[PDB]
């Protein structure tokens, strides 16, 4: 489930793991499961293998908890191993402290720039700008797989809609990978002013290095938590035109090859890039599988834009 | 306490007629709990059809005959039944007491056969999901 | 045809005008 408090339910019995059927799986059964794990209240009872198919026995079926049982095996059931289900029917849960983070944008297809919202207790809410550092934004961008760093944008004064806020004063040390380990204020449902909403932009997944201008240089892309290069195999003027466009540089003037501006570093993320020159993003172009290159850094691609 | 049989020929009338049985006294190993399924565990028959290979299915489970509900008897189970009764291949399954209502107990258990089993006694059984079946829906089979 | 993983619990039903 992407965290300790959501996922497919597995029971340890007689030395082996087994599953539970989603037949009669209700919020009271999920509430018993969630309480047994100390995960608080059940927010959603998911059926139909929402978290994928399990393996092994289906241990319990036709669950009829009263919701007061301290353990799932204390609920009334057909009994151990008496079931007619298959693993396509494995039950799962999501509890209220299952938390998830996202950036929501209304104006961009850019998954890595937007208003910072957290899901908690069944609802999305804004994060307060108070005490937020660029280190915290970096944590957010890494956790989202966006980039190592990012900037807090000023909020658009033109929005009149008040959003629920969950937390403010979020302070992360260097080290933590998720915002949850970072001390903050307690959970408090308040109405945000538009000025307290945190809007962040992670830097671009694309940069130019070692060129004479901000619109010329070796093409580097951020993927898998590292910077990497693009192989010059098939690298053409339409690819450079696409590269120039994501950076907001004007038309491509030249596509350079053979690491003219020096060799790059780390993984060669893309090889045989074959853009049409009208894509919104280099990620939208047909290429070989990410991170599979036969090229060396001698073949690092470069651009010169207007 | 465990009973050990060293061997009988198999033509004996009683287990007590098998020779050299050991009652207790030897340190049984970790391979306990032998369990039999006999041919009379579940016995099918067809009743009330115009031919012996056609009729309402009644199965003796224990010493009691019971009908099977039309919801609880698959095509695979009918194939197993038709083979066990030596009636050939399944031609049709017929719901709605097409051959008349059974009498007495109706078994509330589903046969999860794979269809290769020699007898329904070897087929897995599942408990019926909540529901009263009535004899108006007793299943009938026609074999080939 | 005739190859299904479902039980009769998953029998489809309809209600039309
Ligand atoms: C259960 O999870 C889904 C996941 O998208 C969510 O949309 C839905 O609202 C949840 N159930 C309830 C009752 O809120
Ligand atoms: C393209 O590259 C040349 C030399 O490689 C550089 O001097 C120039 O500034 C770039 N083009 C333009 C129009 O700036
Ligand atoms: C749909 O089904 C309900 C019961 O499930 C039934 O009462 C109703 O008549 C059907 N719909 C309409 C519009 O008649």
């Amino acid at each position: 489930g992407g965290g300790r408090c959501a996922g497919r339910v597995e029971i340890y019995h007689e030395g082996s793991w087994g599953t539970i059927c989603d037949d009669s799986w209700d919020l009271s059964d999920a509430h018993v499961v969630c309480r047994q794990l100390g995960c608080g209240e059940a927010i959603n009872a998911t059926g139909s293998a929402h978290f994928g198919e399990g393996t092994g026995p289906i241990w319990l079926d036709e669950m009829k908890c009263n919701g007061k049982e301290s353990r799932i095996w204390q609920c009334h059931s057909h009994g151990w191993g008496q079931q007619n289900c298959r693993h396509k029917e494995d039950a799962g849960v999501i509890c209220s402290e299952f938390m998830s983070l996202r950036l929501t944008s209304e104006a961009s297809r850019e998954a890595c720039a937007g208003r910072l919202e957290v899901f908690y207790n069944g609802a999305w809410g804004t994060v307060g700008k108070s005490s937020m550092s660029e280190t915290t934004v970096g944590v957010v961008c890494r956790q989202l797989g966006c980039a190592d760093k990012g900037k807090i944008n000023p909020a658009s004064l033109d929005k009149a809609m008040s959003i629920p806020m969950w937390v403010d004063n979020v302070q992360c040390p260097k080290g933590p990978d998720t915002l949850w380990q970072c001390p903050s204020s307690p959970w408090e449902k308040r109405l945000a002013s538009p000025s307290e909403e945190t809007w962040i932009t992670c830097d671009n997944k694309i940069r130019l290095q070692e060129g004479p201008t901000s619109c010329s240089g070796r093409v580097e892309i951020w993927h898998g938590g590292s910077w990497g290069t693009v192989c010059d195999d098939s690298w053409d003027l339409d690819d450079a035109q696409v590269v120039c466009q994501q950076l907001g540089c004007g038309p491509a003037l030249k596509a350079f090859k053979e690491a003219e501006f020096g060799q790059g570093t780390g993984p060669i993320w893309l090889n045989e890039v074959k853009c049409k020159g009208n894509e919104s993003s280099l990620w939208d172009c047909p290429a070989r599988r990410w991170g599979h290159s036969e090229c060396g850094h001698k073949e690092d691609a470069a651009v010169n834009c207007t | 306490t465990w009973l050990f049989l060293s061997s009988c020929n198999g033509n004996e009338t009683s287990l007590w007629d098998c020779k050299n049985w050991q009652w207790g006294g030897l340190t049984c190993d970790h391979y306990e709990e032998a369990k039999i399924t006999c041919s009379a565990h579940r016995e099918p028959r067809l009743v009330g059809g115009d031919i012996p290979c056609s009729g309402r299915v009644e199965v003796k489970h224990g010493d009691t005959w019971g009908s099977i509900c039309d919801s609880d008897f698959s095509l695979e189970a009918a194939s197993v039944l038709c083979r066990e009764l030596q009636c050939g291949t399944v031609v049709s399954i017929l719901g709605g007491a097409h051959f008349g209502e059974g009498n007495g107990q109706i078994w509330a258990e589903e046969f999860q056969c794979e269809g290769h089993e020699s007898h329904l006694s070897l087929c897995p059984v599942a408990p019926r999901p909540e529901g009263t079946c009535s004899h108006s829906r007793d299943v009938g089979v026609v074999c080939s």
